[PDB]
């Protein structure tokens, strides 16, 4: 139960205490408008192709305006994400420094003082360098997935009936993969660190090892550490590949079902091959 | 209007046996179902017994495996046979559409063959898991009977002079070739095992690393389909869901991935390079050549898988364009018209104009492409990890 | 190369120009990545000092 | 979309000496391994099993070991497959003979009343299950059909014989009857005639008597010899302290099984202090005997861990005399 | 990214070759 | 009657390829390992040990193949055993035992010595007694050797590595 | 030859005890009847086997 914890409360508190309201609202609005324009450009292109396949006229300007709006929206989204991440990092670092300065020496002595330094350096570096890009990529991916699902549902109303069991399977697979992958990454880190420690201690005491004639034992220990790290990496990659093939098979099944439904509706509902191409792509 | 296996047209004219029984189109089609139904009737009790035993089996928890020779060849042959049978099903569905009657003989034998192939590959997997080569006699008999029936169908078509212009004729020839290849594989396996006629069989023990109980990474020693789909990881994920993963859960690495083994291979490659070329300095180009000579047998395989995936990538857009082009015609009532003996054989161009056929081809192409992409990723990662271990050992 | 060759038959010169746009933008992305790496090195040394 | 790579310039340099695993450490008191369960079912896992097809060689044994639903499913599948195969053969024979063609009855059909695969299947069913409607009769001008009929009859008779034998063997099983034996939930140790002994109570529920009752007592523990041998699970036979020494007993009412702890007994150096849960000690009692009904030997397996031993306790009397006979209060089995 | 990784790998291989061609523990055989 | 046969099931029993002799508790004994593959338990297990050799009495009798029963050195003396995991069967070589005057030097191939172990017991499935017969020649005896442990405890149960049966 | 419940019972008796008079034949246009016949034959065979085992 402790391991299985998405913990959205920490993210919400981080957003509230570092980003604010205006930046979050601008980010959400920019992302939503950008993906709405991404849907709209495809819809307009499909309508234009259907109309051209022989009121209506040549849409040489509406499509260009939609593309320009999408490009501007993507630029605004990227700029807002980066600015918000930078400001969040600055404010969080300042707050952490203020809290550390105003901390009791009794707590200083009680704490190992190494975990504090690690959280102050490595975690802050990851937040400053990886949090904004990771959040932007995750948001773009999930919004694109939502847009694709909405387009597929709009093209074929009966898609959701097959989608729901597939959605449940996807949820189960994602949960299991995350649960396994957290432990896998932790073990990979806790196995790669001792290898570096052993390399450092061997480099420092090469003459001592030569004098004590323990080269065979040190080589055996290094081989054991290398094998442990390699097998951990192999298991992590195996989990990644299993997740990848599961998701790819789910996507292929979705493609097959959507194509079959579109073909069936083509001869009856007369989609005029307009939405068919958008659904397929 | 009841259900007639043959053509009900002309007051059931397809059931006539005049001018030789072998000259009847429906008769050979009915004959081709005999191997399939025989294989089903033989394997179903065996599969039921195996499943019931596995339902209360404890030795299979850590039981070893011994792959038969040509395991990958058998798996790829089965996959190609499944694809060919799907194509035959599609061609039969396209052909019988013009006829008012069902004409079950066109596609029902193909479906029976598909089910028989699935049962046969499952049977082969079971025999690979439980080392009982003596049970392959039934599979060999099924292969021989199917090959004989397909040869009879092919020679009947040749007598009718279908020609290479007919997709049905081409698929029949491909099925004959695949059956012959499967028969050759079975004969080769029997010859290797020497278990039927020879008094002393040449049994093969499972590999030591697989026999070791401290090894859990079963990817190298698995069936080809299981390795490709990473199916063996399902149990690992299920165990990880409840029990947290620790060093105990992660078993000892196999012999093939040993860092010491990789270091020894690298040293052997370096010694061979030094013997071949008497170059005193050890340059970057020399290191690159040694690494290539040491890891090409996997790098080339990964590159080939990636190339196959990339080639199959365009199948998506190709099928989409074909489907939209076919649907772009206002008139859809028209159907292919090419009759030789009432079967209404469909040419390649007419066959490719079927939206369902294009969708099925797209689905299969996507499956194969993404499977090959994942396999190439895994092979590249494994090769890189082995190279990293060898380099670390050399540095030490 | 294969995609461009087939798309030449599919659409024509306009598709080739559109693809060449991305082809020319790829080295631009490489240069941007190099500048990003330099900025990351500067940030890393500043953070190490801090 | 896309992601980033594992570009680590210096791994933050100072990112080290974190420690503090904060592991739950709850595996110390997870559970204790048991050789067998309280109701038999030896909890022993087999590994590195190198089979050479002998598992599938004993097809009849596997069928007998299969449960009733599995046996019924196998029976149904085998019969359906045989019926379908024979029906397909008859249909092919009719098609080859040409009687399937709806033509004039100038020629004698190979099999009468054959019109479709349904008729062929009905004829096959009648032939195999020996129904014989007679509407679909067999002509005398179809020797291939006659041979096929002979083969089908032989196959059907053999299948019926095999299925009857499997059914009889499954019916002869009495493992469920063997499960009716009752053993004490927790055993006790107390002095008898100035001598300490390990007592245990065993009873039976069904009124059917088990003949040739024989009980074996053994101790499973890790024993290391002075020579340096390491035995993970050493088993030593334990005498029943019988009046004659034999293991034969006459069990009607729940009897008390006691073993006198002598110097030669391995239990001669045991203390109640070392009778905790995580103790390298397990008592295994194996009871053997044939059933008066089936005549088949039955085995009862029970385990008593150190925590399951009640030091300094005595079983209460269970048999009470009545006006005309004796009565046993089975609710007092574990008191 | 592939090109940058290839360049970094070439630099790494050159550096590793230079390190390997450095001084070694003499008189090991004796 | 043919279906009731279980000789093939009786063939599933596994015996050590070569037996060993080593000291136990300061006493020399002839050890041997016997195991079963199938998870089905054999009831009423009973093992008999005999030595086949040419024995000539001082009275002048000539016995070509004299068979002498060999005790199992059981705690109670009975031949009944409870075989789940591969157990080690050891016979203590006492003065009364015929093996009391044996040396490793005379343990060559062409030696008038052969150890026969006969295992009897009924199957829990068929209820039919089954017999297992194995032979150990003098060259098949490993003097001064010890069988490796085969059972390893796991998190929830015990495990047996059958690949270590003959090590 | 189905006229009443008596005729139906006679047909059932013939089917289960494998008498097969043939006057009450089974048509080829009654798949449900065919399935019922198969189920009845299986049940009868199983019952006969169980009764024979109990008698033995
Ligand atoms: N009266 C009874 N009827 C049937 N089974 C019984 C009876 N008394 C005990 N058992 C069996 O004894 C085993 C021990 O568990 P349980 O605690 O129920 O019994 P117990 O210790 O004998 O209890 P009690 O106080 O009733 O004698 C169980 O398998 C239980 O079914
Ligand atoms: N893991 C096993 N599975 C099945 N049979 C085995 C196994 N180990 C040994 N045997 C059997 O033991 C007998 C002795 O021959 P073999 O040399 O193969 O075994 P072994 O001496 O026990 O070897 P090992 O080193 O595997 O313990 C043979 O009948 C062999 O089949
Ligand atoms: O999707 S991938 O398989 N990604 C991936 C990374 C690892 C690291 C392991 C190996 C090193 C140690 C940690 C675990 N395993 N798998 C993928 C494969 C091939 C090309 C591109 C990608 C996508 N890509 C690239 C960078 N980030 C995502
Ligand atoms: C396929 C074909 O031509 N079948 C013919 C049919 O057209 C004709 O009417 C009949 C004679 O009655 O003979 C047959
Ligand atoms: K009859
Ligand atoms: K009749
Ligand atoms: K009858």
């Amino acid at each position: 139960l402790h391991q299985r914890a998405k913990i959205p409360w920490r993210a919400c508190t981080k957003y509230l205490s570092s980003a604010g309201i205006l930046l979050l609202s601008l980010l959400v609005f920019s992302q939503l408008l950008k993906h709405m324009v991404l849907v709209a450009i495809d819809y307009w292109l499909a309508k234009w192709t259907d109309s051209a396949l022989v009121d209506q006229s040549v849409y040489a300007m509406v499509f260009t305006l939609l593309c320009s709006l999408g490009i501007v929206l993507c630029l605004v989204t990227s700029v807002t994400v980066e600015w918000t991440g930078l400001k969040v990092a600055k404010r969080l670092h300042r707050s952490l420094l203020n809290r550390i300065i105003l901390a009791p020496m009794r707590f200083f002595e009680t704490t190992p003082l190494g975990s504090i330094l690690n959280r102050f350096s490595s975690d802050c570096n990851t937040i400053d360098q990886h949090i904004p890009s990771t959040l932007e990529c995750l948001s773009r991916s999930t919004l694109l997935c939502v847009s694709a699902l909405t387009v597929i549902s709009y093209v074929t109303p009966v898609f959701l009936v097959a989608l729901l069991p597939l959605a449940v399977v996807c949820y189960f697979i994602q949960k299991y993969f995350r649960v396994a992958s957290r432990d896998l990454q932790q073990l990979d880190d806790t196995t790669q660190l001792p290898l570096l420690s052993h390399f450092a201690e061997t480099v420092e005491g090469l003459t001592t090892i030569r004098a004590f004639r323990y080269e065979a034992r040190f080589q055996q220990k290094l081989l054991e550490y290398t094998d442990s790290n390699n097998i951990a990496s192999l298991f992590l990659t195996a989990a990644n590949r299993w997740l990848e093939v599961r998701m790819e098979y789910i996507g292929a099944c979705v493609v097959l079902i959507a194509a079959a439904t579109s073909i069936s509706n083509s001869l009856h509902r007369e989609l005029s091959a307009g939405l068919v191409g958008l659904g397929l792509t | 209007m009841p259900l007639a296996f043959c053509g009900t047209e002309n007051h059931s004219a397809a059931y006539r046996v005049d001018q030789g029984v072998l000259n009847n189109g429906c008769f050979v089609d009915a004959l081709n179902v005999v191997p399939h139904v025989f294989l089903l009737f033989i394997t179903f009790p065996i599969l039921f017994i195996g499943w019931g035993s596995q339902s209360s089996k404890v030795h299979i928890h850590h039981s070893t495996w011994l792959h038969f020779p040509g395991h990958n060849l058998r798996w790829i042959l089965t996959f190609i046979l499944l694809f060919v049978l799907v194509c035959e099903i599609a061609e039969g569905i396209l052909s019988d559409g013009v006829t008012e009657s069902r004409h079950l003989h066109l596609y029902m034998p193909a479906g029976m063959a598909f089910m028989a192939a699935i049962t046969s590959v499952v049977y082969y997997h079971n025999i690979e898991t439980s080392n009982f080569p003596k049970l392959l006699i039934a599979l060999l008999i099924y292969w021989t009977l199917a090959f004989i029936t397909k040869t009879i169908k092919f020679v009947k078509f040749y007598d009718h002079a279908i020609g290479f212009s007919q997709l049905r004729f081409c698929l029949t020839g491909l099925l004959v070739i695949l059956y012959g290849m499967l028969l050759l594989v079975e004969v080769n396996v029997i010859r290797v095992r020497r278990y039927i006629f020879f008094k002393t069989p040449r049994e093969v023990k499972p590999p030591e690393d697989l026999q070791d109980l401290g090894v859990r990474f079963l990817q190298p020693f698995v069936n080809l389909l299981s390795k490709g789909t990473y199916w063996w990881m399902n149990a690992f994920i299920k165990t990880a869901h409840k029990k947290p993963i620790d060093l105990r859960a992660i078993g000892k690495l196999p012999i093939a991935m040993r860092a010491l083994t990789n270091y020894q291979r690298l040293c052997v490659a370096f010694d061979a390079q030094a013997r071949k070329d008497t170059q005193s300095p050890q340059g970057a180009r020399a290191i690159w050549r040694a690494l290539c000579h040491a890891f090409g047998r996997r790098l080339i395989l990964s590159s080939t898988f990636r190339i196959l995936a990339d080639l199959l990538g365009f199948a998506g857009p190709l099928c989409i364009f074909g489907i939209v082009d076919h649907l772009g015609k206002e008139n859809h009532v028209f159907q292919p018209k090419t009759q030789f003996l009432g079967v209404y054989f469909v040419s390649s161009q007419e066959f490719l104009g079927n939206a369902y056929v294009l969708a099925v081809l797209l689905f299969l192409a996507l499956l194969l492409q993404r499977t090959f992409l994942q396999a190439s990723y895994y092979v590249a990662i494994e090769t890189g990890i082995n190279l990293r271990g060898a380099i670390q050992t050399k540095i030490y | 190369i294969v995609g461009v060759i087939l798309l030449y038959y599919i659409l024509g010169v306009s598709a080739l120009i559109g693809a060449a746009v991305i082809i020319l933008l790829a080295p631009v992305q490489y240069f941007v990545a190099t500048k990003l790496s330099q900025a990351q090195r500067s940030t890393l040394e500043h953070s190490n000092e801090r | 979309m896309l992601s980033r790579k594992g570009i680590i310039p210096e791994e933050y340099v100072l990112t080290r000496l974190a420690e503090d695993p904060t592991e739950p450490r709850y595996r110390t008191r997870e559970r204790r391994a048991r050789f067998v369960s309280k109701k038999g079912n030896c909890n022993v896992a087999h590994k590195n099993i190198r089979e050479q097809g002998r598992f599938l060689q004993d097809v009849f044994t596997t069928l007998v070991d299969l449960k009733w639903p599995h046996t019924l499913l196998i029976f149904t599948m085998s019969f359906l497959c045989s019926w379908l195969l024979f029906a397909m053969v008859w249909w092919l024979i009719a098609f080859a003979h040409g009687d399937l063609a709806p033509g004039e009855g100038t020629n004698v059909p190979c099999v009468t009343s054959i019109h479709s695969f349904s008729s062929a299947f009905l004829f096959s069913i009648e032939v195999q299950v020996t129904i014989g409607f007679g509407g679909r009769m067999v002509t005398e001008e179809c020797p291939l059909a006659i041979l096929i009929l002979i083969v089908q009859n032989i196959v059907g008779l053999m299948i019926n014989a095999i299925m009857l034998g499997c059914i009889f063997m499954k019916t002869a099983q009495a493992h469920r009857r063997a499960e009716t034996l009752i053993f004490s939930k927790h055993a006790v140790i107390t002095l008898r005639h100035g001598r300490l002994c390990f007592m245990l109570r065993v009873g039976d529920l069904r009124k059917s008597m088990i003949i040739s009752a024989t009980i074996h007592m053994q101790v499973v523990r890790k024993t290391t010899s002075p020579e340096g041998e390491v035995v993970p699970l050493h088993q030593v036979d334990i005498p029943m302290e019988n009046g004659v020494g034999g293991n034969s007993i006459f069990l009607v009412a729940p009897l008390i099984i006691y073993h006198v702890i002598d110097s030669n007994s391995p239990l001669y150096d045991l203390a109640p202090s070392d009778l905790h849960h995580h103790q390298d000690l397990e008592i295994i009692v194996i009871l053997e005997g044939v059933v008066e009904t089936t005549g088949i030997t039955t085995q009862a397996r029970t385990s008593y861990l150190a925590d399951e031993i009640l030091w300094g306790q005595r079983f209460v009397p269970i048999v009470a005399e009545e006006d005309g006979r004796y009565s046993v209060d089975y609710s007092k089995f574990g008191n | 990214s592939v090109v940058r990784s290839t360049v970094k790998a070439l630099v790494s291989v050159k550096k590793l070759s230079e390190f390997l061609s450095s001084a070694e523990i003499r008189e090991e055989q004796c």
